[PDB]
C-alpha cells in the first residue's frame, strides 16, 4: 500500500517511536531510550549497591 | 535533384543527415559494427525519457 520507500521509511519510524522522521531521527530516538534504559539499569545496580 | 545553393539545401535535422557524405570518403570504412554500435549505445544512453524513468524510479519510488 506505499507509494514509495520514502513513505514507507517514514511509516516504520512512525510505528517504531512516536515522532515522524527519518531513518536519523529513527536512530537518535532509539539511542536515546537506550542511553535512559542504561541509566535505569544502573539505577537498579545502586539500589542494590546501596542496600548492601 | 540538384541544390542552386550550396549545402546548406541539405536538412540537418534529417533522421540520417549525420551519414551524408560531402568531401569525408575515408570515414565510410569505418561504419564497421563497432562504431556504429557505439554511436547508437551513446543514443539511447542520452536518450530523455528512459533517463527520467530510471531518475523516478531510483529516487522517488526507491527512496
Amino acid at each position: 500500500g506505499f507509494q514509495n520507500l520514502s513513505e514507507f521509511v517514514t511509516l516504520i519510524v512512525q510505528a517504531v517511536t512516536g515522532a515522524p522522521g527519518g531513518l536519523t531521527d529513527l536512530q537518535a530516538f532509539l539511542t536515546e531510550r537506550w542511553g535512559d534504559l542504561a541509566d535505569a539499569f544502573q539505577a537498579v545496580a545502586n539500589l542494590i549497591d546501596a542496600i548492601a | 535533384m540538384t541544390m542552386p545553393n550550396g549545402s546548406g539545401g541539405l536538412d540537418p535535422g534529417a533522421w540520417l543527415s549525420h551519414w551524408v557524405n560531402q568531401a569525408d570518403l575515408s570515414s565510410l570504412a569505418g561504419r564497421t559494427e563497432d562504431e556504429v554500435r557505439a554511436y547508437f549505445e551513446n543514443l539511447v544512453q542520452a536518450d530523455s525519457g528512459w533517463g527520467d524513468a530510471s531518475n523516478t524510479f531510483f529516487n522517488l519510488i526507491l527512496g
